[PDB]
This record gives C-alpha cells, structure tokens and sequence, in this order.
RNA sequence: GGACCUGGCGGUGCUUCAUAUCCCUCUAGAGGAGCCUGUUCUGUAAUCGAUAAACCCCGAUCAACCUCACCACCUCUUGCUCAGCCUAUAUACCGCCAUCUUCAGCAAACCCUGAUGAAGGCUACAAAGUAAGCGCAAGUACCCACGUAAAGACGUUAGGUCAAGGUGUAGCCCAUGAGGUGGCAAGAAAUGGGCUACAUUUUCUACCCCAGAAACGAUAGCCCUUAUGAAUAAGGGUCGAAGGUGGAUUUAG
C-alpha cells in the first residue's frame, strides 16, 4: 500500500522535530507558543510532508514579520 | 423423450469429468461427493437449495410425466383412458374387488404424495373418499397381500422423543463429582456447575446470591427448581453469567441449574420437572420496531 | 448466415488436464465447460434454466479453476522456493526469549484501481519489561511516566504509532522513541527524588 | 455538461473553497487562538471578512451526483434515495439486500 | 447529461402514454396517436457526422488482398450520404403512413360485407 | 504427447542478509457469501497443509448494517423500505512462519482471490533489541 | 488471444488473421483518439502514474531555435528538421551543437526517390564541421536508401580525410566479383574494427546464391568465426543451410548439420539478430525436402517466439504435418487431434492419402467433420478426394450407415451454392461414389439421386456396375423404369440391359422392350 | 401495490428473463448481484466512484454493442484487474464483434488507468425464463 | 466531470459509434418541431 | 314504454362471524396549562406542492448565508451545455407509491346452457365445466415448523408526484433564461402531532434498589459561558407563574 510515494526519502525526525525550523524567535513569547502548537499539530499530521510543513512555517514567518510593527 | 437419455448420458460423462477434476476414482463416487464438489467449485449465497446450483440425475430432476398412453394406431393401452382419472379409477376398482372378495370369504399417505406417485391430480374430497375406502378395508380382516398393499401407501409415523436430554456427570481432582449445564435467555447466557455431595452456599460470578440479587423474586426464581424437586440444602453450585437484565440473568441461571440437576436426579423427576415447565428456553424476545410505527406494535394516532 | 460449431464437450476426454484448460481465474463459459450442472429457481412442472444462458453462474464467483489437483501441483512446485522455519523456535516462551520485541503492522486489500489507503501507516509493538529493564528505579520511573500503555496483568508494555504516513517512518520513529525513553528513564531529577 | 446551473454553482464553490482552504484554516486559527493579541485577532477577522464569497466550506452542499437532489442523499454512495433504490431494486450495485429481519 | 439520459423502451412508454386514465375507462382521447418508431434498426452503427472509414465495421476489412487503413470521408460525399439517409428515412415514413383499403361491404364503418378468409387450419390437419 | 523437454525455472538468489521471521500471520476475510468464504478458507488451509505449516480456523460473528429509506417520492412517511449490508468474517492464523514463505503464500493467495472479498493481514514478527538501549 | 465461445471462435487462418488485425486496428483507433483528445484522459486517477497509459505529446513548442533543435530528436519527423536547418542557416547562420547536427543527419538519413535526393543534396550546406560520425552516417543513409556509388564516394572521401558503417559499405560494394570480395574481406580483417559479425551475416545474405566455390569456403569462414569465438551460429549457419540449396540431396552434409543443430538445440539460445524469423520458415522448408521424422522431432525455453508471422507459422505447421503424414500413423493422428484446435487443403489431402495407405477407414469421417466444422465448405477438391478414397471401401458392412450419413452431409454442402455455378460440375465428377454409398439400407434416396444425375452425365464402368447392383437388389417395374431409360439414353446401359432383360424384365410389357430393340 | 423492477403481468405473450421476472426482494434470496466489488463492505471507501463508473460502463457497453445484447452485464473486479461478462446474439459478424471488443477494452483501459478484460457468450436467440 | 463524460460521448456519436437513443429521440422531435414551426 | 342480464345499494331477511375490532369489558393516552414543531388565517415585495379516510415533524434521514425555486435592486445575451427554462398541463406520461389489502380472487385458451340475448356454468352417495399463467399459499429472512417482517395480483379514487430525473403538447427563446447584494421566513387569533409536568409510585442525594431528607413544575424569559462557523446548539446564575389530571369527543394495543 506504499508501492511508490516514498515522500522523497523524508524522515520521521524531519517531520516531527521542527526546532531547526524554529530559530528566529525567543522561547517565551506568544509567537513561540503559537508556533510550538503549530509544530505539534504538524508532527501529529501524517497527511502532509516536510515540504508542506515548511511552507506553512515560512508563511507564518512572513506574515507575522510584516506584522512585526507591534510585538506586544 | 430421447432428450431424457441424452441428459442421462451427459450427466454420466459430467460426473466422470468431475471425479477426475476433484481427484477421485470415478468408479467409487457418491451424490454427497457431487454436492460437496459443486458447492466448493461454484459457491452461492442463495438461501434456497432449489435456487442454488445443483448437479442431479435427470430422472429426479424432471418430474414424472405420463408416457404416450395410446399406441400409434387406434385403441389406447389402458381401459379407462377415454375418461380422466384412469389410474385412480383402476385402483378403486381393484380395491372394491378385494373388499367384496373378503366379504364373500366372511401412517397415512399425503395427497400430493399420491399425486407424485401417480401422474394425475385430484380433489381433496376424492382423496377423502379414497381414505374412507382404505379405512373401510382395514376395519375388517386383511390378509398379507392386503396389508402389504396398504403399507405400500402408508408411511412412517416418525414419532419424536418427548424427553429431556441428560448431561453426563463428570469428575475432577481430589475425587470431586459434579455436572455442568448451560442456559440462555433474551440477551443473557450463563453456565452452572452443580456438586451433588456439596451443599449450602452458592456462588455467582464469584459473589453470593444473597448480595448479588438485592430483590427477592430473583432468589425465588433461582430457588424454584430446587423447591420442586425438594432437594434444597443438599446441592451447592457455581455459575458464570453474561447478560444485561436482572430477571434475564435470573431465568438463565434457573434454566442452567435445572439442566444440571436433571442429570443427578432420576428421569422420573426430570419428567415431573418437564410437566412443571422449567426445562425449556423462553423463545420470547423483544419484538422488532417497525418503520412506520411508534413501536413494535403501536401505530401513530389515526387522525381521520 | 454463419453457424457456430458444436461445443467442446464431446471433444474433451474424461482424462484431461483441467488445471491446464483453466489455469487462471476466468468466467464459466458453458461452451468450454462440459458439466451439465444447472442453477436457477424452478417453475412448477419445470427445472432450473440450463447452463447455456445461465448468467447467474456468471455473476456468482467462479472457482472451476484452482481444483485440489491444481493446488497440489502448484504447492509441490513452489516448495522448491519455500524455506524452513528454525526448529529451535517451537514455543511462545522460547521465541519471545530469543526476540522479545514484538512488532506488528497490517493493511487491507480491496477491489479497485487505487491501492493506497491511510490505514497502511499504523503499526504497534509490544514487549514485556520483566527481563528488559534490569533495574527498579528506572522501572518505577517508566511505569509512572506511561499512563495506560502498559498491562501488568499480562505484564507487557504495548505502544502504537501512526503519526507518520510511511510504515518505515513509523518504524524508525517508534525505535527512536523507545531508545530515548529508555535513556531518559535511566537518569532522574531532584524534583523526582523529592516525592 | 453538468446537470444544472445550481450544480455548476456548487462546483465553482467547491473549487474556490479548495483553492482557498489553507488560508482559511490558517487565519481562522489565528482568529480563534486565545493568547495572541486581541488587535491581531481583529486584523484576522476583517481579513476573513474581506476574503471573497463562495470561498467558505459552509456554503457548499453535499448534493446528489445524478439527479442534483440536495436533500435525501447518502454520504457514502453520494446518490439520491431514488437512484439508490432504483439501482438496488434492479440489482446493479453489489452486496445490498432487503431487510427481511 | 449522459448519466441523466436513459434507454429507449421506457422513454417510448412515457412518451406514448398507452396507460393511465386516457386508455382506462374507454375515454381514450380525441383521435391523437403517436406511432412507435425504431431508430436503431434504421442506420447502421458505422456512420456519424465525421465519416471515418472503418475497415473493421464500415468498410470491408480486405480489398485486393490488402489490409485497409483509416481514412476520411470528405464533406461532399458526406453530404451525399446524409441526403441519401434523409431520403431513405422519408421513404420509410411514407411506407409506414399510408392508406388502408378494406373492401367496402354494406357501408363504411360497418363490418357486414367483409370476409375474414378461410377458417384456421385444424390441429389434426383440416384444410378449410 | 506434447510434453516440454526443458522446463524454464526462474532464477533465485539467497542474499547475504537473513530472512525475517513472522510470529503470527492472522488474516481476516470479509465477504457476502458464507459459502464463498468456506470455499476460500478450504483452499487456504489446504495450501497451508500441503506446504507444511500450522493452521487455525474460527468464524467471527456476522455484522449487519441496515437503514431506512422512503418508499415513495413526494409525500409518504409512514411507508418506508429498508436495506442491509451484511459482512461475514472468517479468520485464519499461521504461527512460526518464515518471511519468504509468508511472501510467497501471500502473493499466491492474493492472485487467487475471488472478487467479492476483502482481505486484512495482521503480521507479527519478533526481533532482537537495538544497540543504543 | 482469441475468445472462447464457438461463434466468435476463429475457425480458419485467413479469418483469424483478419480478426486480430481488426483488433490491432481498434488499438490504433484508440491511439488516434487518445492523441487527438489528450485532455479527456489527462486525469491521473490511478495512484501509480504510468506514462504507458498517459496520453501521447508530439506538439512543437513556441519558436525557439535551441529548444526546437533539442525537440527535433523528440518529434521524430523531417519537416521540423527542414525548418530548423532553414532557421539556423538563413537568418541565424550558427550551429547549436555538433552533436545536434549529427543527430539531425542521423534522423534525415534514417528517413531518406527525388525526396531522398533532395534530402541528401541539402546536407552538404551543413557547417564545415563534419566529423567521422557525420560522414559514416551519410554513408549509412546513401547505402540503405539510395544507390551505392554515392556511398563509395563518401567512403573514399573519409579515407582521404565503424562496424555497421563498414557493413553497409560492403553491402554497397557487393550488391563473379572474386577479387572485390577477397580484397574487401582482407582489408576489413586487417583493420582493427573487430566487427560484431553482422558484416559476415550481410555478406552471406549477398552470397544467398552461388556455386560450391563459395558454398564450401563458407564452412571454413564459419570455422574461423568459431575459432575467434563470437558467433552463436544463429543466422549465418541457417543462411548457409539455405545456400546448400539442389539437384541431389547431400546426405553427408545433412547428417553433419543435423548434429550441429542438435547441439544448438541442446544448448540454450539468446536472440541477437533481427533475421531469426526467416530462420524458422526456411529451416522447415529445408526440413521438408530432407524428409526425416527424428529430424522433425529435433527441430520441434522461450524459443517459440521466433515463429512470429502467421505466414511463417503456416508454412512450418504445414510442412511439419505433411512430413508426419508421409512418414503406423496412430501417434501422428494423436499429435494431430491434440493440436487441431490450436493449429489451422493440402495438409488434409496428405492426411487423406496417409489414412488410405494406413487403411484406417473409421478415422476419415471424424477428420472430414472437423474440417467442415472449421472452414471446409464451398470447395469440392477434398470432397472428391475423400469420396474416391472411401469408395474405391465396402469392406465394413455396419459402416455403410456412416457412409450414408457422411454422403448426405456432403450433398447438403454440395447443393448449398447455386449462384456461384461451382456446384454444377461437382456431381459430374464425384456423384458416382456418393450414390454408391447411398445405395449401400436406404435405396430410394440413391435411386432419385441417380435420376437427378442423369437428368442434369458422363457414364462410367463403375456407374454401370452401380446400376446393375441396384437393379438386381425383386421389383421388375421399379428396376426397369430406370435401367431401360438409361439404356435408351446411352449404349453401355443398353449392352447391360441385353443381359438384364433375361431374368424377369422382358416378360412384363413389350413397349419398353420395343424401345430397347429399336435403340439396339 | 408497489412498482419496482418488476414486469406487469400480460396475457402471456411477453418473454422475460430470470432477473427481469424476479422481484427486487429476491435479490439475495433468488438472485445474484450483477456487480462484485468490496466498496459496499465495512471500512472500505470509493464506493460512490465504483457505482458511478460501473453505471457509465454499463451504458457505454450497451451503446457500443447495441441490438446484440440480450441481458444485463456482470462486473467482476478482483483487486486491480477488471473483468466484464456479457451475453449477446449472433446477429452481427465476428469481425464487428472483435473490433468493437478491442475498441471498448482499450477505451476502458485508458480511461480508468486499469487493466480491463471482457468476455461475451453468444446465443442464437434470447433465453426466456417465462412468458408473462 | 460530466464535462469530460458528455463531451466524449457527443464526439463519439458524431464519429458514429455510440447509438444514443435519447439524443436520437431528442433531435427527431427537434426536426418535427422545426418542421411544424 | 313492457319484460329481462350484471353490479352497486337497502334505516333488507336467515345463519356464522368480528382476530383489539362492534359493543359490553382491560390498560395507557389526546381534546386542560406551558413548550417544540406543522397547518388555516392576518399583514408583509416575499416560494411551490399534498392539503378526508388514503396530508398536517407531509417532499425535509433539516431553511442562520448555497439549500433559495420568491421578491427589490444591479448586470450578462450563443448564453458550461451542437443553448437553457423549478413555465402551464400528474386530465399526456414513464419512473416511484397511498388505498380496499387486517382482501382472495384475477384469468389468456377451450366446451356447454339459454330457441346460438344481454349473461351463466355450484351440488361428490355428485347434475358441465376443463384450465395455461398471476396472486394467495408454499418456501426464504430473524430465534423454530409458531410469531414478526417481507409479499400482497386484476382494478377504483382522471388519487399524489411535469419541483428527484426525463419526456409528449403548448409557451419564453433581451427571458418566463443566467449571474450577485439584501432581507424574506412575525403572530390579535384557531387547530393538529409530540415533550414536560399538575405528585407523594412524587423531588434531592451515593449506589442502582434494605438509606437519609423535602413536602412539586421552565426544554419558556433575562444575563453570561462555550460548540462549529467567515458571519442555531449544550452548560451556568436569576426569574419559580400557568398548572391541582381534563368540554362534548377521541386514539393505540
Ligand atoms: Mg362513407
Ligand atoms: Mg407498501
Ligand atoms: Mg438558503
Ligand atoms: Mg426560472
Ligand atoms: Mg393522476
Ligand atoms: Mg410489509
Ligand atoms: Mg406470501
Ligand atoms: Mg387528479
Ligand atoms: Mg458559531
């Protein structure tokens, strides 16, 4: 039932451990809270791959970085 | 008509081929083998046997049809042909001849069974008249020929047992005799082991009845078997149960205790218990709910 | 205008390689099959419809192929390829001793063009901690950590994994999780010493 | 050649909701989260309000495939009750029996 | 759509409406009757708008002992064949709808002076 | 009379790696016809016996799901019609079974399926402990 | 590949050919529809993506000289290449790559006749940069599509400046020429090409016909092939077997080649030469001339693919069954009755004469019935043969019923086809034995059949014998109204009637006797 | 009085087939399902796709072998491979039959991206179960 | 997509392979209607 | 106008019956109050259809926006459709069903009686009826052979359904088609089906049955929380009345 579709040789740690994708914010802030919850949900999700997860991450990064005007 | 023999020989060669396929010598081979083979080679979820696939001999496949009863020229063979019911009339004539012969000297067979024995239909009251003739013959003396003539038609009574099965006693370690039995109910199923020499307390799933059944009627029900036989405090029992309803479990354990005690007690007492009516599983179960009805039997209000 | 030749029934002999004439799964084809078996609900003074136009036999599953003889031949042919089980492994205690870590996956198979189905990813594993931990502090620690993944009546810890779509991803993640779990149960903390 | 214009509208709505699905999920999470700023939740809420119509998965309908009947449709087979009964009576589909229970 | 479409027999039934109150009670209707027709019998399966020449079904497979190949029917002979089919359908409809001439007996709409021909032959064989 | 001389046998290679050993192959077949299931399980158990491996058989309960639809089109709620999907289970367990035997037997059965059947394998293989632990 | 039901069952070689050709035509129609409307099947519903099922794309992209040149070798045609050469030479005047020019020349030489002349004279404008590959591919094209002087000029030019290049050059030189062949072989072996022996195969193809002075040297050339140890002896061996063709069979060389091909069969084969299809057919052609049964059995893993075309398969099976018939024949008819459904007039004629020499009379009916069931209809050659062979016999008395039955079936087939006019001359040739067999139980049928025959004649001695036996086998008037009429018709029936009238015929009435006297 | 997949009783001059005479409450009791797949069983999916595609296939085959068929189709999907079974009349020629067989087989294969095969049984005249 | 389905079937009837009884009825009554105005 | 055939009807006779159906009888309910949800009616620019038995939690196993088919406003004109139309016609129809049916008759094809009339065809210790086939029945499903389901023909209500879908006829085919914003869907009132209780067999508490207290009732309203959603539901605080077991009548077993 997986004859093909190897997910480009992806790895479970690449799916779950997103701490390397999480570098550009401290350990305490609400953005940290939200992005930690996001990484949790993504690791729980098997349907999507590391590609989709990193696109999600980059989208969040872009949006709250153009909303960096507040940081409150 | 040759079609029949053609089908017969086709069936023979097909039986040979089928024996070859299933891997058995074609000489030794049986209808049971035919049935099992066709079932394995062409299964079908059809419920009716007549609808399921069957490989059968043509003689019993086709119903018996009356062959040509008149020759190719002129007269017919039998002497009642110009009227119907020729075989029945000839049989009645022979019967009446035997009756008057005996006069000067001095179970039953179903209608459709007689029909399929013959090649003719008839009426219910005609059948009744034939039965009247037979019983009139039998009210008087009858020789060996007459008895065998009548028993050609008469069939086996096929009487039932009208008896309660006896479960076998058993023995286990440290020389302990006992007997196990099983009972069921609406949705509860249980099984109980009775020790004949033991007596006193009783267990239910590892709990005594006094505190497992807070209500009194359940204990009354499970006591009712012992009370009827009158052996009350001379038998201890264990039992396991699985069910939803309290009274359901009660009836299940009652039936199981009875089916265990009938083994120890005499068959006379078992017959007495059957007459009492505590040795039969209740066939009654919650009726289904219908789609248009508010319940299994109650309809919506007829509004008019 | 054109006329069809009579069937192969009279042509086929009583001694015949039925496994060869029906090697694989195929329809009934009464023209090829000589058996006069019929199937159908009979009418009063009637019989089931003959095998020729009997599409009931067609719609039902087909098992004329794969007779016991064909099965025998295929099995004795494939025995050349089949291997032997280790005779030393002949009991549950012995096999669980030789290889305590039990692991089991599964997958359905269904008719259709597609074959992927998400349930292929799930897998689980089992192991008894009676012989694996070799200590007591880490044992109490691990049994305090795990909430319901154990069963002391059976004396086995069992764990599932489905977080990954791939079976091999699931396997590797389960192995890494077990390893890190053992390594973290090995040590302790001061708030854990204070209880 | 869809059955009717309402089926056409349903298909357009399905495609729009699909191609805007990720954004709806992300900004709806950003809205329904609690610890983040109220002003940011408001930003996200007017963003969703400015999002286009026929993009939400609530406007679509699990309509029938053959007869375009919205009501009385089985989710598993997706067919209307009438077509399902037709096929079952004629024995076209598989493994369905009348409830003689 | 293709799925919404359906076969011909039930279509003709619903279109003609031989059943219902009309036919029942003997009320009928005021001398309007659609006659059944069969379109599948008329045209052979091969031809369509775009006339690909089919060696398998439309053209004989072999000519001069040589396998044929798919080709195009140009618009001129396409229109020719279409006009031929139109004329053929017109002739069919003409032959269908025509007069009926039962010999005039005592009067029109009367079954008096008409003969039904000889009686039917008997089972044993009796030529009447 | 036509009997081939040289029977073409496919090539086989015993790779240096060891074969995996499955503890229990438990297959569960869902069908609509208990007779078809009986024939299928007879086939399977006969093949397993001939190959020389263990076998177990038991019949789990029949599951049914029934549902109500409207009998008519426009306005009739009292009058309905019902339907039911019946699935029948059959189980077969095989213990102490080598990996290659598992593979070959599974492909054999998978090619020998009938149509109206679904087949669910649960494989159980034992292995030794990792090195990091 | 063929269906199972009897109606669709192809029951003859030509109709089966037409049938699977119609199937292939449907396959081509499918290809056409898919490559005409790809967007319909564009959906990749199947989880495993398969380009074999994906629609096919021969669509030139937008104007892009470099990408267009890269797409040249993808589109596989010549108009694109002409247009690309135009765009690169007229306005651009530059080459995208020497490899691209080489591939263009490859395609144009493969595609090639004034069109070939133009394509070959439009390649000299190509940029000066023309390496060996270019020159030898030009040689390939000019050989395999045009005359040979151009290839020779190109080879001389290359010398002034590959295996199958020199192969094509040798083909061109060859296609009496003793010194030519010799110097060619010598310098070819001198060069360090080390061919794949396809040069040798081609020179054999050219030596298809020659006397012993090149047939026998082929044996030592093959021994040299073996010494160098390259050839599997798959095609050149068979070609020399064919070159052996012949006023007198050569039994010694025949036995030698028998042993050779015996070890070749014993060992396993692998295909290397595209011409292994004529191998089968011409090998069996030589086998038919040889006439040996152990030989046929020897000629009989997956080596059955080399039969291929239905024509070669037909020739092979025909010659095979012919040799088997003209070899007891119980094993032969066993093999036959085994392969008849799988297998497909001349073969049946040989079968009939084999059954005749065997004297197995009881078998011919079933064979005729099988032929009729398959395709034996609307032709009376084999009917005449079977009738003559079966009524030369009368020795089985009980089999006269089967005689009558097969005769009735033969007549049912004979009288089918009036419109064709071919059934008119069939009774004149073969009605005699048919009517004799009908006479041999039922007699009135044969009586009225001889009536129809004589009222269509060509009398015959066995026809006289038939008339005599029929007349003698009780009814004077019934015999007279036939024999007297045939006597008044022709003279030999009259000289027979002279004796027939002695027993009881002349006493009945004198008017017919008077007619006989007048005719006599 | 219910009207569902059952033929009205006529004077006795309506030839009818087995399934067409039998009622839709005889499906499992005295009939078989024309199609065979596993989407109907529990746990599976794609059943709607199976049904729509098999209906489309039935219509397409009825219209690409028109006037020759005399019964409904039988569909048999064993895993990947799809098999069809039909009953036809010997009206048209084997040329026609084989050509359209190959045509429709290729069409189904390229449409469903699935291995497809079909078989057809010839009959001189439609087999009648009863006269209704 | 009924788009794909119906487009393919229409093109194939134009080729003249699928005898669409429903479309035949429809366009026959269309001819009759345009004849009778 | 006289006499007849068949059916219906009889507040028409005799006999046998009525299974939860006629009554006498048995139980529990509806018509009392509130609430939920339909219907009639009022008004609104604001769908449609059924609307005695055989409709009134009916199309709907669902209407906050599509569902939406109405309406106001604003746009498209070969318009996804080799166009389209939820436009009229269920009194053209198919397809699908209520009904007597909690029936047992319907019958092609033959013969006979009536002077060869419509029509009829029963006597078993037997006098002209024979019968294909359908249905009943039988068998199958659930747990049996009973029971329940299922089945339940011919026909009646021109019964319902052109709005599941298609189609005959007649129409719009710059529209009576198509697209996007908005609200539309309330009750001075009457009625129907269901829920809640009007009590102490009750109410609360732990347990589901050996106890202890009270001597009730909101699924309505106000406020709040949360559920999904871009924009009705469950829970919590307050409110603690009507209500005192039903007006002729009527429902189910
Ligand atoms: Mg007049
Ligand atoms: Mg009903
Ligand atoms: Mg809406
Ligand atoms: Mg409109
Ligand atoms: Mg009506
Ligand atoms: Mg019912
Ligand atoms: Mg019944
Ligand atoms: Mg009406
Ligand atoms: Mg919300």
């Amino acid at each position: 039932n997986e004859a093909g579709f190897d997910d480009d040789g992806s790895e479970f740690h690449e799916h779950i451990f997103l701490e390397k994708h999480l570098e550009s914010f401290p350990k305490q802030g609400p953005i940290r809270h939200f992005m930690e919850l996001v990484t949790c949900g993504l690791s729980k999700n098997p349907y999507l791959s590391v590609k989709q997860k990193v696109e999600h991450i980059e989208w969040f990064r872009n949006y709250f970085n153009e909303k960096k005007d507040i940081l409150k | 008509e040759d079609f029949i023999k053609k089908q017969i020989e086709e069936f023979n060669i097909g039986k040979r081929h089928l024996a070859n396929m299933m891997g058995e010598d074609p000489e030794t081979f049986t209808q049971e083998d035919i049935d099992r083979a066709i079932a394995y080679l062409f299964p079908s979820g059809l419920f009716e046997k007549r609808a399921r696939p069957v490989m059968k001999h043509p003689e019993q496949i086709f119903p018996r049809q009356r062959a040509i009863q008149w020759g190719e020229d002129g007269r017919p063979f039998h002497y009642l042909f110009y009227t119907g019911k020729q075989s029945y009339y000839s049989l009645m004539h022979d019967v009446y001849g035997m009756l008057l012969n005996l006069e000067k000297h001095q179970r039953w067979l179903i209608k459709e069974e007689l029909e399929e024995m013959l090649v003719e239909k008839l009426s219910d009251l005609d059948y009744m008249q034939f039965i009247r003739l037979l019983e009139k013959l039998l009210t008087s003396q009858c020789g060996a020929a007459e008895e065998e003539f009548v028993q050609r038609f008469r069939r086996s009574v096929t009487l039932e047992s009208k008896k309660q099965l006896i479960e076998p006693v058993q023995y286990d370690e440290q020389g302990m005799a006992f007997s196990k039995s099983e009972g069921k109910r609406k949705t509860a199923k249980a099984e109980a082991i009775v020790y004949k020499h033991g007596s006193g307390r009783i267990k239910v799933n590892g709990i005594d009845y006094q505190l497992y059944f807070p209500i009194t009627q359940d204990r009354e029900q499970l006591m009712f078997p012992f009370h009827f036989v009158d052996r009350l405090g001379k038998h201890d029992v264990t039992c396991t149960v699985s069910g939803g309803g309290r009274s359901a479990q009660a009836g299940a354990i009652r039936l199981a205790m009875a089916k265990a005690l009938c083994s120890f007690v005499t068959e006379d007492e078992v017959e007495w218990m059957r007459q009492a009516g505590l040795l039969t599983t209740d066939p009654r179960v919650r009726e289904r709910k219908k789609p248009g009805q508010e319940g299994a039997r109650r309809k919506f209000t007829w509004k008019k | 205008r054109r006329k069809a030749l009579p069937p192969r029934t009279e042509k086929m002999a009583v001694d015949q390689d039925w496994p060869s004439v029906y090697p694989v799964a195929a329809p009934f084809k009464p023209s090829a099959v000589p058996l006069p078996v019929r199937m159908g609900y009979p009418v009063k003074k009637g019989v089931p419809m003959a095998k020729e136009g009997n599409l009931e036999l067609l719609k039902i599953p087909n098992f004329l192929h794969l007779t016991p003889v064909a099965i025998k031949k295929h099995c004795e042919a494939l025995k050349d390829f089949c291997t032997e089980w280790p005779a030393a492994l002949d009991s549950d205690e012995k096999c669980e001793k030789h290889f305590p870590i039990e692991i089991d996956s599964t997958d359905y198979v269904s008719s259709g063009p597609s074959v992927r189905n998400p349930r292929a990813r799930v897998v689980v594993l089992r192991v008894k901690l009676s012989s694996l931990n070799l200590d007591d502090h880490a044992k109490k620690k691990l049994i305090k950590l795990v909430g319901e993944r154990y069963c002391k009546t059976t004396d086995v810890l069992t764990i599932k994994t489905d977080r990954c779509p791939l079976r091999r991803q699931n396997y590797d993640y389960a192995v890494y999780l077990l390893t890190v779990l053992y390594h973290e149960s090995w040590n302790t903390e001061e708030w854990e010493k204070s209880k | 050649h869809y059955v009717d214009w309402r089926m056409w509208r349903d298909v357009k709505r399905r495609k729009m909701a699909y191609e805007y699905a990720d954004e709806r999920l992300r900004i709806n999470s950003l809205r329904k989260n609690t610890i983040l700023p109220k002003i940011l939740q408001d930003v996200a809420d007017e963003e969703i309000a400015a999002l286009p119509r026929d993009s939400c998965p609530v406007r679509i309908r699990n309509r029938c495939v053959m007869t375009s009947r919205p009501r009385g449709v089985k989710r598993r087979w997706r067919l209307s009750r009438i077509v399902f009964r037709h096929l079952a009576d004629h024995g076209q589909l598989s493994g369905i029996q009348r409830a003689t229970w | 759509s293709f799925f919404t479409k359906l076969t011909a027999d039930e279509l003709w039934k619903g279109a003609l409406a031989e059943t219902g109150a009309g036919a029942k009670k003997g009320r009928g209707k005021r001398t309007k009757k659609k006659k059944r027709k069969d379109l599948n019998r008329g045209q052979i399966i091969g031809e369509g708008r775009y006339g690909f020449l089919w060696p398998g079904l439309n053209v004989p497979l072999m000519k001069n002992g040589a396998v044929q190949t798919i080709a195009q029917r140009s618009k001129e002979e396409q229109e020719k064949v279409e006009a031929d089919m139109i004329q053929q359908r017109e002739e069919w409809d003409r032959k269908k709808k025509m007069k009926v001439k039962r010999e005039r007996g005592w009067s029109g709409n009367s079954w008096g002076g008409i003969s039904l021909g000889p009686p039917d032959p008997g089972p044993c064989g009796e030529t009447y | 009379v036509d009997v081939p001389k040289d029977l073409t046998k496919p090539v086989v290679t015993i790779s240096d790696e060891p074969d995996i050993l499955y503890k229990r192959l438990s297959v569960l077949v869902k069908g609509h016809d208990k007779a078809v299931l009986d024939s299928y399980e007879y086939f399977a158990v006969l093949a397993a016996k001939e190959l020389g491996i263990s076998i177990k058989v038991h019949e789990p309960p029949r599951k049914i799901e029934r549902f109500t639809l409207l009998q008519s089109v426009h306005i009739y709620k009292k009058h309905r019609v019902q339907y039911e999907m019946r699935t029948l289970y059959r189980c077969l367990e095989l213990e102490h079974l080598t990996g290659s035997t598992a593979d070959v037997y599974l492909e054999y059965i998978q090619r020998n399926l009938p149509e109206g059947v679904a087949m669910e394998v649960t494989k159980t293989q034992l292995e030794q402990l990792p090195e990091h632990i | 590949v063929f269906q199972d039901d009897p109606y669709l069952m192809p029951a003859s070689s030509l109709e089966s050919r037409s049938f699977l050709l119609a199937k292939k035509s449907g396959e081509n129609v499918a290809k056409f529809i898919i490559n005409s409307y790809p967007k319909y099947f564009q959906k990749d519903i199947a989880e495993p993506h398969i380009p074999c099922l994906m629609p096919e794309y021969f669509e030139p992209q937008i104007k892009d000289i470099s990408e267009a040149a890269l797409k040249e070798r993808i589109e596989l045609r010549k108009v694109k290449a002409s247009v690309d050469m135009f765009d690169q030479l007229l306005q651009a005047g530059t080459t995208v790559s020497l490899e691209t020019t080489n591939s263009l020349l490859d395609l144009l030489c493969y595609y090639g006749t004034w069109r070939a002349k133009n394509n070959a004279e439009r390649i000299f404008s190509l940029m000066p940069e023309k390496n060996e590959h270019s020159y030898c591919t030009m040689i390939r094209g000019m050989v395999k599509h045009r005359a040979y002087e151009q290839a020779l000029n190109l080879y001389t030019e290359l010398l002034n400046n590959d295996v199958y290049t020199f192969n094509a050059l040798i083909e061109a030189t060859v296609c009496e020429k003793w010194s030519k062949i010799l110097e060619l072989l010598r310098h070819m072996v001198a060069q360090k090409v080390k061919p794949n022996l396809q040069t040798f195969n081609t020179i054999l193809k050219c030596l298809r016909r020659f006397h012993v002075f090149a047939r026998s040297p082929a044996l030592q050339v093959l021994r040299e092939m073996k010494a160098i140890g390259i050839e599997p002896s798959l095609a050149t061996y068979h070609h020399i077997i064919r070159l052996f063709d012949p006023g007198d069979p050569l039994k010694r060389s025949s036995f030698i080649i028998y042993d050779i091909m015996n070890e070749l069969m014993g060992k396993r084969f692998s295909p290397k030469d595209p011409d292994d299809d004529k191998f089968f057919q011409s090998a069996m052609s030589i086998c038919s001339s040889l006439r040996d049964l152990e030989l046929a059995y020897q000629v009989h893993g997956d080596n059955w693919k080399f039969i291929g075309p239905d024509q070669h398969r037909n020739f092979y099976y025909s010659k095979f069954f012919d040799l088997i018939c003209l070899m007891q024949i119980d094993v032969t008819l066993k093999w036959y009755e085994d392969l008849i459904p799988s297998a497909y007039s001349q073969t049946m004629i040989h079968l009939l004469q084999a059954l005749d020499v065997a004297n197995r009379l009881e078998v011919i009916p079933k064979i005729w019935k099988d032929s009729k069931e398959y395709g034996h209809t609307f032709r009376s050659d084999l009917r005449e043969e079977i009738l003559m062979l079966m009524a030369r016999d009368k020795h089985p008395p009980e089999l006269q019923v089967a005689f009558a039955d097969c005769a009735a079936d033969i007549k049912s087939a004979y009288e089918s086809q009036p419109i064709r006019q071919t059934a008119q001359d069939w009774p004149a040739t073969s009605l005699n034995c048919i009517a004799i067999l009908f006479l041999r139980g039922r007699t009135q049928e044969a009586w009225k059949m001889l009536g129809l025959f004589r009222k269509h004649k060509i009398p015959r001695s066995e026809l006289l014998n038939e008339l005599m036996d029929s007349a003698k086998v009780n009814s004077p008037s019934q015999a007279i109204e036939v024999v007297e009429l045939a006597s008044a018709f022709s003279l030999p029936i009259c000289e027979g009637l002279t004796q027939r009238v002695m027993s009881d015929f002349a006493i009945n009435q004198e008017q017919k006797e008077a007619l006989s006297n007048l005719t006599a | 009085k219910n009207r569902a997949a059952r033929v009205r009783v006529s004077k006795g001059d309506k030839p009818v087939t087995y399934e067409e005479a039998h009622a839709p409450h005889y499906i499992a009791h005295r009939k078989g399902w024309l199609s065979l797949h596993t989407g109907n069983l529990d746990g599976e999916d794609h059943a709607a796709e199976r049904t729509v595609e098999d209906v489309f296939l039935r219509k397409f085959m009825w219209g690409t072998f028109p006037g020759c068929l005399a019964d409904q189709l039988v569909l048999k999907r064993r895993g990947n491979q799809l098999e069809i079974c039909a009953v036809v009349l010997r009206q048209l020629s084997p040329h026609k039959y084989y050509f359209l067989v190959g045509y429709s087989e290729t069409l189904l294969s390229y449409f469903y991206k699935c291995p497809v095969r079909l078989h057809l049984q010839t009959v001189p005249s439609k087999v009648v179960y009863k006269y209704l | 997509n009924h788009h794909t389905y119906a487009e393919l079937m229409q093109t194939l009837r134009f080729l003249g392979l699928y005898r669409d009884e429903h479309q035949d009825f429809m366009d026959e009554q269309k001819r009759l209607k345009k004849l009778r105005g």
